[PDB]
RNA sequence: UGCCUGGCGGCCGUAGCGCGGUGGUCCCACCUGACCCCAUGCCGAACUCAGAAGUGAAACGCCGUAGCGCCGAUGGUAGUGUGGGGUCUCCCCAUGCGAGAGUAGGGAACUGCCAGGCAU
RNA sequence: ACUUACCAACCCGAUGCAAACUGCGAAUACCGGAGAAUGUUAUCACGGGAGACACACGGCGGGUGCUAACGUCCGUC
RNA sequence: CCUCCUAAAGAGUAACGGAGGAGCACGAAGGUUGGCUAAUCCUGGUCGGACAUCAGGAGGUUAGUGCAAUGGCAUAAGCCAGCUUGACUGCGAGCGUGACGGCGCGAGCAGGUGCGAAAGCAGGUCAUAGUGAUCCGGUGGUUCUGAAUGGAAGGGCCAUC
């Protein structure tokens, strides 16, 4: 399997379990250059909140968009935007990536900002 | 060598069909493998038995990229 | 068959025991597992004895 | 004598022989010998008929046998009561329905194929007809 | 490190003008170098596999992976999961350091060496060769070696054809016929 | 509002495969470096971290294209519930239901939420 | 190593066969919901009294037997 | 006793009908978290052959599943590693299957536990064989009983042989 299709396979079990539980998930996407976070409704077809390094307001205050510090910024941003809309309780979807480094930096910062998972 | 043997029939199959109103816990299908998969408000037992997790109506559907059979329970 | 019944006794002093089987040839060492003792209402260590 | 080289199972349920044949056209040769009746062709019957048509054409042209005796037939010998297991396989049959092209031929004139098929038909337990290849 | 610099500064340039590629990313790259020792006789004497693994570890500076029988075969009298060989996958710095050691000192020390074959390519650019004696490698001590053993060397490349793969190796002055 | 790209779904081949063409500002990809976080029953391949010199080659996306997959009538044929009948191993008639295969033909998906780049 | 009027799996095109084959797939039958008419409650529950557990032929769908038997074994009328 | 066909597309369905298998295994081959992906064929490669291990391509689950068969299985149920004992104790809405004795599936509740950052998952094993009622007797435990009374014997209850 190629990198993407191996990662999507690694992501499928947790996503089906969250779909079964009807959980609001905090979906993370990582790229060598950028990190993205989306709060998606239990239906899976609508994004309640979002934050990423492709956004000029977030990238301007960062050294490099694809590092752990940038990940912590995206995490703090999604959680703040989510709490402003009343979204508190979520479930983290690592999306086939390891719960480590940049992914873990985003999660730790989102939990710190007030998001419950 | 010699024949003459068989085992007891296991009484498998559908217990409750589409539209049937069931109470939570009710066995919907006794099967050997997952011919049918557990959908919303339906659980899968250790012998692949599908049962109601909520009170409601039995709903059979074909879902996903593999065109798999799923049994769910719709609230009435 | 070639597998014997053994009793796992509670270390908590209560006479409580779990019951299981063992291949005594391949595994001659006494089986030790942490199991729930319903007399002390806690998980304590259980050590093999003869049935 | 035709027979499956190996089978998944030795014995077969009697079954029935309802319906019309599949393989009703002359598919390989120019002429064909077609079943008009319903029945069973044994491997010995098929071999007897194959021999008759082959002698007739002085082993010239080409012959195709569209039928295969893949059905095992069991029999209980004399002085054996009912039950005590299914009998032993004695011979093989092809199930025949009205319309099966049994044999085909080419590389010979029509008059010779008609005669060779007339001789072969006299060995068979079921009524047959002479057929020719068609455009669709 | 030396031969990777040689690839960048001189090999890339040579292949670009040879095949007229539109992009530098089309230029064949030496992906990995795989060394293998098919022990086989390890089934009778278990110690023979350990000595083969220690030989491969000296030749290439990394811990060898002992390869087990994928399936059982009555012909060679081996059951599945039996340690029947050892391999090393070389990439980056270790692969290049090995590639130079192979061309510069190991391959010239072959008994009556006249040149390696240029036709032993898999049809897709990858090159495969075998060494009969492991003592050609100066990392192995003639006085300490228990037995004379051989090994397989496969150079996996990004070349689409044999003609492309040949030009990549020849550009490193790989001793061909 | 339009074009393009990323993420997450709906739908589950009319949606896939192949062949041809095409894209890098952005995004994506490969890519650079690796002591370290972290990783390899060996290997920085993968997982991972720090990055931006290079390239769209591969991959991926997009556009085209019926070689294949796939969808697919109408009509006929096969079966069959009920009632009747024959030359009753099998059929036929009245009535209702009516395939499978094949044929004409269709077909190079459609669609929602959010974000980014560009243009008016 | 070279070669042959022989045999030849796989693969491609064409042709059939299968109770223990299925990339298809009915009629019926069966489960469930609602509604009328009809039916001396025909239904369910509990309680008093049983009898019966050798079936036969005919139709249809089959196993067995020889698509033999006024044969034999199931299903259903 | 288990699997398939006969069995007529719900269940069930007979014959000295047609085919096979069980009377065990496993402290990991159980739990969980994280990861991984076959068979077969073509080409190249020391010893090395039709077949061992290595590399690439085709292929796409035809492999694998402790074992018969059938149904499942990629989110794998298949393969590996780290940590582990949920192979937990008390219960149980509601069902399935039985003439019955019984046998089965079960979310959820309480206590305590393992794994995971978390959502969660775990009351053995992909599922369906792997079994023996009652009586009598043995062992351990026990707010029960204890033939005048206090004990004890014996009996009960719970666990087990
Ligand atoms: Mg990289
Ligand atoms: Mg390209
Ligand atoms: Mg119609
Ligand atoms: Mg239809
Ligand atoms: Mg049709
Ligand atoms: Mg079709
Ligand atoms: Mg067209
Ligand atoms: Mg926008
Ligand atoms: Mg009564
Ligand atoms: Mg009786
Ligand atoms: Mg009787
Ligand atoms: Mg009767
Ligand atoms: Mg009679
Ligand atoms: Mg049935
Ligand atoms: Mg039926
Ligand atoms: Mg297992
Ligand atoms: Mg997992
Ligand atoms: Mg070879
Ligand atoms: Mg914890
Ligand atoms: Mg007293």
């Amino acid at each position: 399997m190629d990198k993407k299709s191996a990662r999507i396979r690694r992501a499928t079990r947790a996503r089906r379990k969250l779909q079964e539980l009807g959980a609001t998930r905090l979906v993370v996407h990582r790229t060598p250059r950028h990190i993205y976070a989306q709060v998606i409704a239990p239906n899976g077809s609508e994004v309640l909140v979002a934050a990423s390094t492709v956004e000029k307001a977030i990238a301007e205050q960062l050294k490099y968009t694809g590092n752990k510090d940038a990940a912590a910024a995206v995490g703090k941003a999604v959680a703040e935007r989510a709490l402003e809309k009343g979204i508190k309780d979520v479930s983290f979807d690592r999306s086939g990536f390891q719960y480590h480094g940049r992914v873990q930096a985003l999660a730790d910062a989102a939990r710190e900002a007030g998001l419950q998972f | 060598t010699r024949n003459g043997r068989d085992s007891e029939a296991k009484r498998l199959g559908v217990k409750r069909f589409g539209g049937e109103s069931v109470l939570a816990g009710s066995i919907i299908v006794r099967q050997r493998g997952t011919k049918f998969h557990a959908g919303a408000n339906v659980g899968c037992g250790r012998d692949h038995t599908l049962f109601a997790k909520a009170d409601g109506k039995v709903k059979f559907e074909v879902k996903g990229p593999k065109n798999r059979k799923f049994i769910s329970i719709e609230a009435e | 068959g070639i597998r014997e019944k053994i009793k796992l006794v509670s270390s908590a002093g209560t006479g409580h025991f779990y019951t299981t089987t063992k291949n005594k040839r391949t595994k001659p060492e006494k089986l030790e597992l942490k199991k729930f003792d319903p007399v002390v209402r806690q998980h304590v260590i259980y050590k093999e004895a003869k049935i | 004598m035709l027979q499956p080289k190996r089978t998944k199972f030795r014995k077969m349920h009697k079954g029935r022989n309802r319906g019309l044949a599949q393989g009703t056209d002359v598919s390989f040769g120019s002429f064909g010998l077609k079943a008009v009746g319903r029945g069973r062709l044994t491997a010995r019957q098929i071999e007897a008929a194959r021999r008759a048509m082959t002698r007739a054409v002085k082993r010239q042209g080409k012959i195709w046998i569209r039928v295969f005796p893949d059905k095992p037939i069991t029999e209980k010998p004399l002085a054996v009561r009912m039950g005590k297991g299914k009998g032993n396989v004695e011979y093989w049959v092809a199930l025949i329905q009205p319309g099966k092209v049994l044999y085909e031929m080419d590389g010979v004139p029509e008059e010779l194929a008609r005669e060779a098929f007339k001789l072969a038909a006299a060995k068979l337990p079921i009524k047959t007809t002479f057929v020719t290849k068609t455009v669709m | 490190a030396k031969l990777h610099d040689y690839y960048k500064d001189e090999v890339v340039k040579k292949l670009m003008t040879e095949f007229n590629y539109n992009s530098v990313m089309q230029v064949p790259r030496v992906e990995k170098i795989t060394l293998n020792m098919g022990v086989g006789e390890a089934i009778a004497d278990k110690k023979l596999l350990d000595n083969a693994a220690a030989d491969l570890a000296a030749i290439s500076g990394q811990k060898p992976l002992i390869t087990k029988a994928r399936k059982s075969v009555a012909g060679f009298k081996i059951r599945q999961g039996y340690p029947i060989g050892c391999k090393v996958t070389l990439r980056g710095e270790r692969m290049w350091e090995f590639f130079e050691r192979l061309i510069t000192i190991a391959v010239p020390r072959i008994r009556d060496f006249r040149g390696l074959s240029a036709k032993s390519f898999d049809g897709r650019g990858n090159y495969s060769m075998g060494v009969r004696e492991q003592i050609i490698f100066p990392e192995i001590d003639y006085d300490k070696v228990d037995r004379v053993r051989g090994l397989d060397i496969t150079i996996t490349t990004t070349a689409k054809s044999d003609e492309e793969g040949r030009a990549l190796l020849a550009a490193f002055d790989f001793p061909f016929r």
